């Protein structure tokens, strides 16, 4: 996965590959890069 | 819905 700013996508048990950015200071669900 | 809070990132 090629992230926008380079921020991490992780598999949570909820069944979501989440995107969180320390530059964004926020937790977003789906790939922002799409 | 809300995902996990603003957090440093998880792998397992």
């Amino acid at each position: 996965g090629p992230l926008p700013d380079g921020w991490e996508q992780a598999m949570t048990q909820d069944g979501e590959i989440y995107y969180i950015n320390h530059k964004n200071k926020t937790t977003s669900w789906l790939d922002p890069r799409l | 819905t809300p995902p996990p809070a603003y957090l440093p990132p998880e792998d397992p």
